[PDB]
């Protein structure tokens, strides 16, 4: 397994260790986020994700879905949990081994694409290297392969406001991938697009990790394009995971109707 | 009665004037070498090439309309006529040292009351502290220290219009969107690049308009600390309204008015 | 070389000055008279009384907040024991005086800009011309026709302080909806009737944000007058800045600044 | 009769007299819509509306619905032609007269209820006879038995931000009807309202009609309300009126078919 969890939590506001041992007797979040106004993100979530898979994370939009993504790679500083991975927990590491964790492990793909209008394709995507003083031949080639990739090379000085949102997105999964990380994380890449094109972006997806094969993490609302993605799929509804089926959370129905 | 303030506060300027002196007159040499420098040599040269330029530029930043470079040409030229072009060559290094200084101290504490909160409730209100008082006051702590000349009236102008700039470049940092800091620290930008890649670049536009307040308040800020002994056209002004010479002063403040309007519509269009 | 101008206004100003003289001996006698009677009068009265109804006024504005009232206490009660209350009464007449001109005329200049467009394409950007310019320009048509004195300060205070307001005015018109202009235009009002039961009263919270920018524009103007010789505590200061007097100069410009505090404080809370 | 209109036309843009002669001469409309912008308002509008009737209009955007109310109060200016009420064209009075026009015969309803919210009720109601310098006892009985006309008395203390639309709709009624006029105009009067409160709106507005005879024009977008209201109802588009049906218009329909 490339990843593991242990007990990872978020507990936003005052009251960090009061609020955080008073929830911990496990009793339902609402009470807590409604009456003593403690708001939650995660509680006690121990899962893990094996190398070469797709672990998408599902949950009605407000039910604290991609916290955990950017929880991941510290976007949110964690109140307590380990995530292990290559032998590393990440929570217990200083700015260093942080940021080079980001830049050469991880790297995110976002809903609105994420992208610094003031630099073109061809600079946008060479960020991931910029950012590790790489040279100038060197990354811009690396840039130039991963949008050829895409097939957007033809576009490579252009800006982004004078493209299409589809487009936005591979190039925005063109800069997460230029890095060349063993994982991938995608926070409601395709929830700006229509379903034809954002039905194509899924196939080129899979495509391409078939041919090239890498962690995924991926985060979405409908089970359709889910289960068409779904190697390996877990709910989440108020900051709790209930599940990890791939072919049986259809099946199986713990506690919960939105499965159908 | 009671009048302890004044020996106190004499007492407390005198210490520090005395205990530091070691950097007030390194201070005050620089200063006025800095002014007698680029305002003799890097200015002060053929007034009739210099407005030629600056009527080029404001033809460039127009592209078509002709007021703003027939007013640069009737300007300047209306200065040059006057005799007063040396005194205008200062009145610039003068706002534009200033402007340098306020810059230098802003943007940088604008950064840090941007990613610091505490910092901003803090300083925010200090800023329309000092924004509201007048600025006839902040000479007091310019003849303490440096006495008269022309770093006291740079000290004031410096301290009389930072505060604009402080507040755009706060803004202009904490007003870009997260998701872009988001989508830059997760590649691992360590506040430097992520600063000069990303904010910048975007806070640009913001920071700027600070800027060409900070200009605005620099010269009005040196054309009153012409009491002081600031050179420039406001010591023109000042003899005329202490001598009733209203034609020189008059002919002074026409070329200070001459010279606003020209940085106002350069540091507005160089924004946009 | 040429340097005709200077002869061209001193002689267009003892026209005026010749000419008109009529009219400025009386503004000179009314100022001097207002000034002398409001600040004598209706005001340096006991000086233990007055503090204390400003500080129940600012207890009122500010409900169970007891730092702006412990201000206003610590505050002027120090300014009296330094000595310095006659000194402030005036710098209040004259703000007072400034700021009454200046609404007199920008608020009805405010309401002309805002029924005729023209006009105001030809104000604002007039305003902005007379924002953007330092405030020191402002002294030469000061004593040019009012010589020194009182009424110059007050002259350039009200041509210093009036923009704001006659902005604000025009914005707090020309953006009331309307749909109820079309309301009281249906019943029949005929534009004098319609100002006072509409538009004013919905506009007020806008205008009296100028207003309360024009008092502190005019506070500035008067300190900066104080070079004229408009009395109040910035002649303090003055002498200071000449003399290099740091402890009367420093009290004074504290005294300047309680007071700017204690108006802002004031002009904000009585306005939303 | 009561009303009498003679070639009323509204045209925006300079070009005044030349678009003037264009429009007179029957020349197409969507030409100029898109050609110059000097766009067209009304197109030489001659009809009339005789004393205790409701004379209902309708059409969507871009009709020039509401402009022929605006003109016939003068609200906005008429490029040409006439109306004689009472014996008096109104685009050829003094300020005075058109005054006292505007002060006893016409008073107009509005879409968003045109209520000075800084004003109480009571105060607002009064408006009406505040502008014609009436006894405040005098104009303080007259709202109140307003108010009591509608039912609404006990709120005479209030402010419309406190207040619903049906509420608010009342009380800019009863403004209009404290001067006792001869005409009441309507400019889309209960579109921000539901269909309870409009059907409600529109019974009791019937019943004081025929209680309290007074000539009326309405306008609204739907042909139920008309016909469930209206007593000559008149379809405009393209700034140009159709017809004056009452029980006609749902039979002779040149591309009237709206009723369904």
């Amino acid at each position: 397994v490339k990843i593991k969890i242990e007990h990872l939590t978020k507990i936003f506001g005052k009251r960090i260790k009061t609020a955080l041992t008073m929830v911990e007797k496990g009793e339902p979040k609402n009470e807590i986020l409604k009456k003593t106004g403690a708001t939650v993100g995660v509680y006690d979530t121990n899962f893990e994700i094996n190398e070469g898979e797709i672990f998408v994370i599902m949950g009605l939009s407000g039910s604290g879905k991609s916290t955990l993504l950017r929880l991941l790679n510290r976007l949110i500083e964690p109140t307590s949990g380990k995530i292990f991975i290559d032998n590393q927990d990440v929570a217990t590491l200083n700015k260093e081994d942080l940021l080079q964790v980001r830049r050469k492990t991880m790297s995110m793909v976002f809903q609105n694409f994420g992208l610094f209008p003031h630099r073109t394709i061809l600079e946008n995507t060479e960020y991931g290297l910029e950012v590790q003083n790489v040279p100038k031949e060197e990354r811009r080639k690396r840039a130039e392969k991963a949008l050829d990739n895409a097939n957007l090379l033809d576009f490579k000085d252009q800006y982004p406001k004078q493209l299409s949102g589809g487009m936005q997105q591979r190039v925005g999964l063109a800069r997460a991938l230029a890095n060349d990380p063993e994982i991938l994380l995608m926070d409601e890449a395709f929830s700006a697009l229509d379903p034809l094109i954002r039905r194509e972006m899924q196939d080129e997806l899979l495509e391409l990790q078939a041919k090239f094969q890498k962690t995924i993490i991926f985060v979405s609302h409908d089970l359709n394009e889910a289960l068409r993605i779904g190697d390996r799929i877990a709910i989440m509804k108020d900051g709790k995971i209930m599940q990890i089926g791939t072919g049986e959370e259809i099946l199986t129905n713990p506690a919960n109707d939105y499965v159908k | 009665g009671q009048v302890p303030i004044a020996n106190w506060v004499s007492s407390a300027t005198d210490w520090i004037t005395s205990t530091f002196s070691s950097g007030f007159d390194v201070i005050q040499k620089s200063g006025t070498v800095l002014m007698n420098g680029i305002t003799g040599a890097l200015t002060a040269v053929p007034f009739w090439l210099m407005i030629a330029v600056v009527t080029i530029l404001a033809i460039l930043v127009s592209g078509k309309k002709i007021a703003f470079p027939l007013f640069t040409f009737i300007g300047l030229s209306l200065i040059a006529n006057q005799g007063l072009w040396s005194d205008l060559m200062s009145t610039i290094t003068l706002v534009l040292l200033s402007s340098l200084l306020s810059i230098i101290i802003g943007v940088p504490l604008g950064i840090w009351m941007a990613k610091s909160d505490l910092v901003a409730k803090i300083v925010q209100p200090i800023l329309d502290f000092m924004q509201t008082m007048p600025g006839f006051v902040y000479l007091i702590p310019a003849v303490a220290f440096f006495g008269i000349g022309v770093v006291p009236g740079v000290f004031a102008s410096v301290i009389f219009a930072l505060p604009p700039t402080v507040r755009m470049t706060n803004l202009g940092i904490r007003q870009v969107s997260t998701e872009l800091v988001e989508a830059a620290d997760s590649f691992g930008s360590t506040a430097r690049q992520k600063l000069f890649k990303l904010e910048f670049p975007l806070a640009k536009g913001t920071i700027m308009a600070g800027v060409n307040q900070t200009i605005m308040l620099a010269l009005s800020m040196v054309v009153i600390a012409s009491m002081i002994g600031a050179p420039g056209l406001g010591r023109g002004v000042l003899a005329a309204v202490q001598s009733a010479d209203i034609g020189k002063g008059f002919v002074s403040g026409i070329s200070l008015v001459i010279l606003a309007i020209i940085i106002d519509r350069f540091t507005q269009k160089l924004n946009v």
